[PDB]
């Protein structure tokens, strides 16, 4: 009864709970208490779900399913409800605060009105019945929420210009994106709301202080909790609206902190020139102001001293007191340095070590000045120092402090910088301040260049900083257009803040062109501040951007880095570059910052740690094998250092808490001088160095480690919390888990080495070869920390590659200026914005593909310590610290140093996944998932019998490193063969089940059953290793296995055991038993659908249908026309509830192709799980088959789009809609795949990370014999129509197999692109000897020789390019037929004026050629009066191809590829034949703004009148009519299918139905279904519409042909027309 | 044709001055320790790497120019470079100076897998 | 008026300028040009059937590309602006281009600095001809250093 108590439970629950209401300004009742609904609603979600595994649920099952509708429609309600409402929320503050915006936009103001009125009635019923049942079951509350979602969605979208007007009255504004304005401008009131907004609009204010009423603002706050109080507070009331106090806040942090300076100023000047510091007083100043103005505070006190000290050395020879100055820094550093070496509050701790990196460069600076005898101020190895002068007399408090470095002056910006950690001021740091402040004070723009991880952006940001300005990283890319770069110009002008552009040249060409007057105007504008004769009292300066006035701030600033070393970056115009100072940053000075960095933090040896920490990383570098994922540059060893400190503070934490235990001789001073500071180096090193590496380099570092810190040894922590729970979450996702040289203890220490990244990296790459581990290793991680930590993981896993690069990260409209998100943005902005609790979470972002430049050097200012993802609309995400972006990829061979240096790496090894390990998973899961327990009980017991093996250095282990040796068709993969072996076992038992249905008396008994499984395995071990390899390999396989294996094998002498069968007997069975010679019907004679049985196609037949049985994607592989799609489509009619799609790839064939048939098969549902994509026609399967699935262009970085969007369909169960970014799944879809050799021309290797899920069957051409057999059957049912001809039936095939193979080696694919010769032509043979023959009562031999010779000539010789070739056509013609035909009277049957026609009677009979010039000339007179009167010469070569033509015109779906020079009359004799046979012609009528559209409206105006109105049509089209590749695409669709699935859309389908439907009825048929009609409609086209295609002969234009257009090669038929002879 | 012929040739007598063997150094417990043998590992571990692909590429270009293997796309691509003179972008494993073509590369890669065959020895005979 | 040509305003801006200068005699210049190919074969249709002011001027910046068709190049005069042949010659280019008023200021040593500062910008650029012996690598000292 304890279900009934859950159900009693849940059924008081949800009768007493009431929506929690709050009145909101007077006008409704709010709900809040999102949190507490939706935990609430989940947690009895689960419950209902969970009691389903009861076995007691039976007989509550109907009560269950009624409270899990009912708790999933409160689900779908109120995550509307809640979004509905926080829109309403700042739409109404803005429709109601703000009378301007009514005549602005009357419009929106009236419909938002309407929408309003609807709302606030909906809310008044809410406070009537606020129980949650009762808002339930309000009539159509759910298609309301629904329609006022959309609805107000709409008035968000129109206010754009509004939003843009208000971005000028405050400027900070621009760097915030539309929505987060709207929240701003309709929050004005709920000021609480206001403080996630402030850091996009300040450097460093996280957060305002407001009193109790949130009237008036107190002051500011950082992120870290550093709080500036205004002297003069902003009263909210009495400046209500929201951009004047915003402005007054502004402007009271600028007079704060400049009045507070000015009081540190005073008391730091004690300190100053003392000889000895007392630490309290220190401290007490230090933690009395802010970082910012503590070590600005530092530095004017110490440029005063020196100044004072070299103003008394004005005689030269008089004593130096800059002694004292030194003496005074050595005295200050020394109680900085005691301050950090024992334990400090964490604000204090930094600010005291921003002291420390400030007086380690002071004291440089000092001792280079006393090293060089300067004695007078005016010199400039002084002046050429950043100095500080303070004037406290100064009346403007804004202006009384001066920064100068040798010319440049420059005024402090008093922008609130909050906590920011400082660079150590290397010489090249201040080589770069010197060059970047000469550029400032010249007006120009800095342009620090160099490789990546040398300080460029950094050191642009310290210089801002160092000035106080409001320093603004954007990471450029191809997308920062002209007018994207403009408004960002307009918000860094009106602000008065430093634009630092990253990546600045990966900017197109033309926009840097386009951009560089845009920064010269301002450049110019900039110069007018600095003119004496202007006075601050006139108009303001004010430059031209993107045709408007904008005022310009002094303070604002441009500064460009980039890396001109990489390829493919974009060349600077040189009009550009003369308005940038550039400084070359290439060699960083490494040790001296990890010798500051490391005193900073406390270390008593940082000099010693210093001189072997950075040789050690250049040992690193050079010691340590060469990878592409390897990285020892200074954000390595700056990450090394950070987290020296951060391994540092946790010794001496834990140092202390063993002695809370152990007695109370807290001694912090000693506990310093007794810690081993090497040991905690070497224990970062190894926790960020060590999972990189690959297991060669492991002993190589350690070695070197060893080297450079002798007797140092690193001991990992024993995490026994994270294990015990990862060995749990293995258990129930049957992994194998191991501890140390246990199976598995690679693998759990690749999980524990990942953890350790995830705590120091916010970005971290997964790198190794397919089938490594690397998913299940975050994946199980993801659960552990979940159980562990208690804190719920969520997963984001997306494919970057098969989506385009607009998809992934957004676009910003051309005219409306409109930004859309992409996927990766969509995600992570929702996490921000935290609707569903999202920052409480662990969010994982994994991008599971492949990595590149293009994309993944968006994420650069992501990857780093930025922790920004900037967008060209001027938006700037900040990355929460619970979200982790995350890289699971085989390899990153076109990964730049830029992204490796940015991410931790974890490197995984294919010896990590061991064989043993995939071995039981698939064993675990043979024994606990059922397959459908009786289904579960048989697995058990195969699972038994397959046990002993696929143990290690078992059967399978060993056959598996045989087949590596052996040659595939495709690459081989230890998963795709072991992939495809678990498939086919799992079939073998079905197989069993499936018997014990047929002998529900006698179920096999284990004896049977192991009788039957160990033959299958040997059976499943030969096809899923070797099925992909001819037949010599797949014998080689055969004996091999004969040799090890101790299963029972067949007892022939010389047959290869791939072709037996097994028996469900557990008997070997060959597979001749199920190969009959058969007789087939004289009318079925080389039909489409007529298989003749052979050894090959039995066999791939039976293992076509294993796979396609279990739903695994398949590829069939082999030489174009082996029987690829003829096995396929004879496997799928023995495996009914299955409807197959053909899909014809090409080079152009992106994932949309896939989508069109999607929206055309298949319907999108809104389930509570998610969305899912299932087909139409329910209980069916569907089948997409896709003939070329290798032909797609492979872009530069080895990627094909469309192929790792099929992986992420297969591996992941489903893809993202592009449109909502929105995770569809998949639902009773299935891939096949098609494919020539990837060593044929056009053809790419396919990804691994596709072939693990892909078994791969190859398909080769039929044999001699199979030849023989095949139309050998053929033969002798069409030569039944003459019974005096059936003698000749086996010298007909004989003939017909020995000329085509002396062609097919005769002429290949090395001397012309379209030499391909098939069985296709075998078929096209038999037919066409067939369809001349039907209508004849007898023939003499010499007459079927005739017929024989002539269609030879039609598939053989009408190709052929050269004379030659042709007359080696002719010629072995005659020799193969008179040596199987002799005794036939040779001029009768091979005059070589070959010519047959129907046109001189009623039947395909031979024609006289002067008898046939005749008719044409007689027809030609009609033509010229009727159709086109443009007279023809008549010569022979025109009577042959006219002939031709008629041939193809009058076969279904008969293409034709007419090859030849222009103006030989390839399109007049095609219409002229058209005219002949009734054929109607279209032709295109292209012209110079003609275009893609054009054409789908003709291609629907052709499909419409062959379609519906069963018109006949010859669609004439030229190479020049292809004004565009995806003119082709359509047509190699259309070619093929004889449709496109995205032709007819919307209204067009609609019409398209109705025209079908009323033609279907002409015809008598009975359609009603529009799948009917379009099938219908298919075969209309199939059989009416003609296309012919004329293109001129040109080598590289026919070769690659090929690849756009593959079905103008197999199902066109080619005519070689040529040049006149 | 006549570049089968002529490229036949080249081919054959390139394998002849290219070295066949490069044996790579035995790790041990007190080899590791030693720094010039972790740099010498590296260069004979990726100079027999290289030296294996150009012999089985230059062997599979002489059997194509025999008629007797038929030609993938790796070689047409790999035909068309060495008819034309340039350097295999996939032979190019090591810095090389700016505009260096395939005879010259073939003769400076043989020199160098020598220097490697005799660090080989020493260390096998003799030790590291 | 001076406009750069790669944006698509820049297009709408030159057509608007030249379409105004050739009724006044006014000036216009455009700038990388060679990134628009396409665009220039129409501009040059453009200037041909024209008969503007006698003052009207219009300069094209660009960069020596093959891109740049063929029928603009004839249809103008071409001028190429590159390193100057000898330290003789760069240092009459330096002594030109630098106003007279500029270097004859009140102190009457700010001549010789010039001087000494046109023949180090003279020996720098000299040394690029010899591509690695003058400098390492080509750097760009021009007219801005
Ligand atoms: N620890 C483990 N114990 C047992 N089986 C495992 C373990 N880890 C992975 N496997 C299995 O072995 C295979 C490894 O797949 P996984 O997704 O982990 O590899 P991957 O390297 O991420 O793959 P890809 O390169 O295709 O992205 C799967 O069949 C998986 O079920
Ligand atoms: N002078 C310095 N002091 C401290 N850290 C530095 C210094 N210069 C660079 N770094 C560090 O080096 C890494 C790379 O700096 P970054 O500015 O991103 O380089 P770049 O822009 O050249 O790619 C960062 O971790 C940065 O903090
Ligand atoms: N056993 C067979 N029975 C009937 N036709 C066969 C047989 N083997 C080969 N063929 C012929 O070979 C051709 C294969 O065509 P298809 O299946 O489209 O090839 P692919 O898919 O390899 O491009 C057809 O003409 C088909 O009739
Ligand atoms: N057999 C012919 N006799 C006379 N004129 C011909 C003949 N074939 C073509 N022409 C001429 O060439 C023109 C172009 O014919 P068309 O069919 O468009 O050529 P193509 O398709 O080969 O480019 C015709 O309009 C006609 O003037
Ligand atoms: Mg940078
Ligand atoms: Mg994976």
């Amino acid at each position: 009864m304890a279900l009934e108590e859950f159900l009693k439970q849940i059924r008081e629950v949800w009768n007493t709970y009431e929506l929690d209401l709050v009145n909101y300004q007077n006008k409704c009742r709010l709900i809040r208490g999102w949190d507490d609904l939706f935990n609430k609603v989940k947690e009895h979600i689960n419950s209902v779900s969970a009691m389903k595994l009861s076995p007691y649920y039976k007989v509550f099952e109907e009560d269950a399913l009624s409270w899990e509708d009912k708790l999933n429609r409160i689900m779908a309600l109120f995550d509307v409800w809640i979004d509905v409402q926080r829109r309403w929320v700042y739409l109404e503050g803005i429709f109601t605060g703000s009378a301007d915006i009514k005549h602005l936009l009357p419009v929106e103001t009236q419909r938002f009105q309407s929408i309003s009125t609807e709302f606030l009635a909906l809310m008044k019923k809410v406070s009537k019945s606020p129980l949650v049942m009762d808002v339930l079951n309000i009539q159509g509350v759910q298609r309301s929420l629904e329609r006022l979602a959309d609805l107000l969605g709409k008035i968000q979208k129109a206010l754009g210009e509004y939003l843009e007007r208000e971005r000028s009255s405050f400027p900070r504004f621009y760097f915030v994106g539309d929505e987060d304005l709207l929240e701003i401008i309709g929050n004005s009131k709920n000021v609480a709301k206001l403080q996630k907004h402030f850091k996009k609009m300040f450097a460093g204010v996280s957060s305002i202080i407001l009193n109790e009423d949130n009237s008036v603002v107190l002051g500011i706050s950082s992120r870290e909790g550093e709080e500036v109080m205004f002297k003069t507070p902003v009263s909210i009331t009495e400046h209500p609206k929201i951009n004047e106090w915003l402005t007054l806040v502004e402007k009271e942090m600028r007079v704060t902190l400049a009045k507070l300076l000015a009081e540190s100023v005073t008391e730091v000047e004690i300190f100053g020139k003392a000889t000895s510091i007392d630490p309290n007083t220190y401290i007490t100043w230090i933690d009395k102001y802010q970082a910012q103005l503590v070590v600005l505070s530092a530095q004017i006190a110490w440029s005063e001293n020196v100044e004072t000290a070299l103003s008394s050395m004005g005689g030269g020879g008089d004593a130096a007191p800059l002694h004292s100055v030194l003496s005074n820094v050595e005295v200050t550093l020394n109680v900085l340095a005691d301050s950090v070496l024992m334990e400090q509050p964490p604000l204090r701790r930094r600010k005291l070590e921003h002291l420390i990196t400030e007086l380690v460069h002071q004291r440089d600076v000092t001792r280079s000045l006393i090293k060089s005898k300067i004695d007078n101020a005016k010199s400039f190895e002084w002046l050429s120092q950043m100095r500080f002068y303070f004037d406290p007399k100064q009346t403007d408090v804004l202006q009384q402090l001066s920064i100068q470095m040798a010319n440049a002056k420059f005024n402090y910006g008093f922008e609130y910088l909050g906590v920011q950690d400082k660079l150590v001021q290397t010489p090249l740091t201040d080589r770069c301040y010197l060059t970047m402040t000469q550029a400032l004070e010249a007006r120009l723009g800095g342009s620090p260049f160099g490789p990546a991880g040398t300080g460029k952006t950094e050191s642009v940001k310290a210089l801002g900083h160092q000035l106080g300005r409001f320093v603004l990283v954007f990471n450029c890319d191809e997308t920062f257009d002209f007018q994207a770069m403009g408004r960002i110009f307009v918000g860094l002008c009106q602000v008065g803040a430093w634009g630092c552009f990253d990546e600045f040249n990966r900017l197109e060409e033309r926009m840097l062109s386009a951009v560089s007057q845009q920064v010269q105007c301002i450049q110019e504008a900039l110069r007018e501040h600095s003119n004496p004769n202007y006075d601050k009292t006139s108009a303001p300066i004010t430059c031209e951007l993107l045709n408007k006035q904008v005022k310009v701030s002094p303070d604002m600033a441009i500064f460009i880095t980039m890396n001109p070393g990489y390829a493919g970056r974009s060349n600077l115009p040189d009009n550009l570059k003369k308005l940038f100072r550039s400084l070359a940053m290439t060699k960083p000075d490494r040790q001296l910052i990890a010798q500051v960095m490391l005193y900073s933090q406390g270390f008593r040896t940082a000099e010693v740690l210093a001189n072997k920490i950075v040789p050690f990383f250049k040992l690193c570098d050079e010691q340590l094998s060469s990878q592409s994922h390897y990285d020892f540059g200074l954000r390595a060893l700056k990450s090394v250092l950070v987290s020296a400190g951060n391994v540092k503070r946790e010794r001496i934490q834990k140092i202390k808490r063993e002695k809370e235990e152990r007695g109370e001789a807290v001694d912090e001073g000693e506990i310093a001088e007794n810690l081993p500071e090497q040991e905690i180096l070497i224990q970062s090193v190894c926790e960020t160095m060590v999972p990189k590496l690959v297991a060669e380099d492991i002993p190589l570092l350690f070695s070197l480690l060893s080297d450079v810190f002798p007797g140092v040894q690193y001991h990992r922590g024993e995490m026994t919390a994270l294990r015990e729970e990862l060995k749990k979450v293995c258990q129930e996702m049957y992994l194998t888990y191991g501890d140390g040289e246990e199976v598995g203890g690679m693998w759990v220490e690749k999980v524990l080495q990942l953890y350790q990244i995830t705590q120091i990296n916010h970005g971290l790459m997964m790198v190794g070869p397919s089938g490594s581990g690397k998913s299940m290793a975050w994946r199980v991680l993801l659960k552990a920390l979940e159980r562990l930590e208690g804190v719920e993981g969520v997963a984001h896993i997306i494919d970057p590659k098969a989506i385009s690069k607009d998809h992934l990260y957004g676009t910003l409209d051309p005219n409306t200026r409109e930004w859309t998100d992409g996927l990766f943005t969509h995600v992570l902005r929702k996490i921000i914005d935290s609707v569903r609790g999202e920052l409480q979470k662990r969010q994982w972002i994994v991008f599971d593909g492949d990595v590149d430049p293009e994309w993944v050097e968006n994420l650069n200012s992501v990857l780093d310590d930025n922790k920004l993802l900037t967008l060209p609309n001027g938006e700037r995400l900040s990355l929460p610290p619970n979200v982790r972006i995350m890289f699971e990829v085989q390899d990153l061979k076109y990964a730049t140093l830029a992204t490796v240096s940015r991410c931790g790496m974890v490197w995984f090894s294919e010896d990590v996944l061991s064989t043993d390990m995939i071995f039981n998973n698939f064993l675990a899961r043979l024994r606990s998932i059922p397959l459908d327990s009786p289904m579960l009980q048989i697995q058990r017991d195969a699972a038994t019998i397959m046990q002993p093996y696929f143990t290690s250095n078992g059967l399978v282990t060993k056959a598996l490193e045989h087949a590596f040796q052996l040659e595939h068709i495709m690459d081989l993969t230890r998963l795709r063969c072991l992939g495809s072996l678990f498939s086919m076992l799992h079939q073998a038992c079905r197989n069993v089940a499936q018997y014990n249905a047929n002998h529900p008396d006698f179920p096999m008994q284990i004896e049977q059953l192991e009788r039957y499984i160990q033959r299958y395995l040997v059976y499943a071990i030969l096809w899923s290793l070797s099925g992909d390899s001819r037949l010599k390999m797949r014998a080689e396989l055969g004996e091999y296995i004969r040799r090890i294996t101790t299963v029972p094998l067949p007892t022939a002498p010389n047959i290869p055991i791939i072709d037996y069968e097994v028996s469900i007997s557990g008997e070997w069975s060959p597979w001749q038993a199920k190969v009959p010679q058969i007789e087939v019907e004289t009318h079925k004679v080389a039909a489409p659908d007529v298989v003749v049985p052979t050894l090959d196609t039995v066999r791939h037949e039976a293992l076509l249908y294993t796979w396609l049985a279990e739903h695994k994607p398949l590829v069939l592989c082999g030489p174009p026309g082996s029987g690829k799609t003829m096995t396929l489509f004879s496997a799928l009619r023995a495996l009914p509830d299955m409807e197959v799609v053909g899909l014809n790839f090409s080079s152009a064939t992106t994932p949309e192709l896939l989508l069109k048939t999607f929206d055309h098969y298949c319907e999108y549902r809104r389930t509570p799980n998610g969305v899912v994509l299932a087909p139409v026609q329910l209980g069916k399967w569907l089948v997409l088959f896709c003939d070329e699935i290798n032909l797609p262009d492979m872009d530069k970085y080895g990627t094909q789009r469309v192929i790792s969007f099929i992986r992420q369909m297969v591996e992941h169960g489903g893809f993202y809609r592009t449109s909502d970014q929105t995770w569809v799944k998949l639902e009773r879809i299935q891939f096949v795949g098609a494919c020539n050799p990837p060593t044929d021309p056009g053809r790419k290797p396919l990804s691994h990370r596709f072939l693990r899920h892909v078994p791969v069957v190859y398909v080769d051409y039929p044999g001699p014999a199979s030849l023989t057999q095949i139309y050998g059957t053929f033969n002798r049912a069409m030569l039944r129509l003459i019974p005096s001809l059936r003698t000749y039936a086996e010298p007909l095939t004989a003939a017909m197999v020995e000329f085509y193979t002396m062609s097919q080696e005769r002429f290949t694919q090395d001397t012309q692109p379209h030499y391909i010769y098939s069985p296709r032509e075998m078929t096209r043979w038999v037919r066409g000897i067939f369809e001349a023959l039907r209508p004849l009562e007898t023939l003499p031999v010499e007459g079927l020789i005739r017929i024989w010779a002539h269609e030879a000539l039609r598939l053989f010789q009408d190709r052929l390019v050269e004379d030659e070739e042709r007359r080696w056509t002719d010629e072995n013609i005659d020799t193969v037929a008179l040596k199987h035909f002799p005794n036939i009277d040779r001029e009768k049957a091979m005059s070589r004026p070959i010519l047959y026609s129907n046109w001189l009677s009623k039947d395909y009979i031979p024609v006289d050629q002067e008898e046939l010039r005749d008719y044409v000339k007689a027809r030609l007179k009609v033509f010229y009066e009727e159709e086109l009167d443009v007279p023809l010469v008549l010569f022979n070569e025109v009577l042959d191809h006219v002939l031709r033509i008629d041939r193809i015109f009058r076969q279904p779906q008969g293409h034709l590829l007419l090859i030849g020079v222009s103006g030989a009359g390839k399109t007049t004799l095609s219409r002229f034949v058209a005219w002949m046979n009734g054929l109607s012609v279209y032709q295109i009528k292209v012209h110079r703004k003609y275009t893609g559209e054009d054409f789908d409206e003709d291609l629907r105006t052709v499909l419409r009148r062959s379609g519906c109105k069963n018109e006949k049509i010859a669609f004439i089209m030229d190479e020049s009519n292809v004004l565009d590749s995806g003119f082709l695409e359509r047509m190699n669709t259309l070619l093929a299918n004889g449709e496109v699935p995205g032709l007819f859309e919307g209204d067009e389908y609609a019409t398209l139905m109705t025209q079908c439907k009323e033609g279907a009825q002409k015809e008598g048929l009975m359609l009603d279904s529009h799948e009917e009609l379009y099938k219908w409609f298919t075969s209309q086209v199939i059989r009416n519409l003609h296309v012919v295609f004329t293109m001129n002969p040109s080598s590289e234009g026919l070769k690659d042909r090929a690849a756009t257009s593959p079905a103008l090669f197999n199902r066109c038929v080619l005519n070689w027309f040529g040049d006149w002879s | 044709p006549a570049w089968m012929r002529t490229l036949h040739t080249t081919a054959s007598n390139w394998l002849h001055l290219i070295p066949q063997t490069l044996s790579h150094l035995k790790r041990t417990v007190e080899n590791i320790k030693d720094p010039l043998f972790r740099f010498f590992e590296r260069e004979v571990k990726m100079g027999a790497k290289l030296l294996q692909d150009v012999r089985q590429d230059l062997a599979d270009v002489v059997q194509v120019c025999e008629g007797k293997k038929k030609q993938t796309n790796y070689l047409r691509t790999l035909i068309n470079e060495l008819v034309k003179g340039i350097l295999p972008r996939s032979w190019s494993h090591y810095t090389v100076p700016a505009g260096m073509t395939v005879i010259q590369w073939v003769s400076d890669f043989s020199e160098r897998i020598k220097q490697l065959q005799n660090i080989s020895l020493a260390a096998a005979s003799g030790g590291a | 008026t001076s406009i750069a040509i790669g944006s698509a305003e820049g297009f709408n801006q030159a057509d608007k300028a030249i379409n105004t200068a050739v009724k006044s005699g006014r000036w216009v210049m455009l700038k990388n040009v060679h990134l628009a190919p396409g665009w220039l074969m129409q501009l040059e249709k453009k200037l041909h059937s024209l008969q503007p002011h006698a003052c009207f001027r219009l300069f094209l910046t660009m960069e020596i590309n093959p891109k740049v068709p063929v029928n603009l190049l004839r249809a103008g005069r071409i001028f190429v602006f590159e390193p100057p042949p000898g330290v003789k010659a760069n240092m009459l280019r330096t002594f030109s281009s630098i106003p007279v008023s500029r270097i004859c200021k009140s102190p009457n040593e700010r001549a010789r600095l010039y001087f000494l500062l046109a023949w180090f910008h003279a020996i720098i650029q000299e040394r690029l001809r010899y591509a690695p012996l003058g400098w390492s690598k080509k750097y760009e000292f021009g007219e801005s250093d």
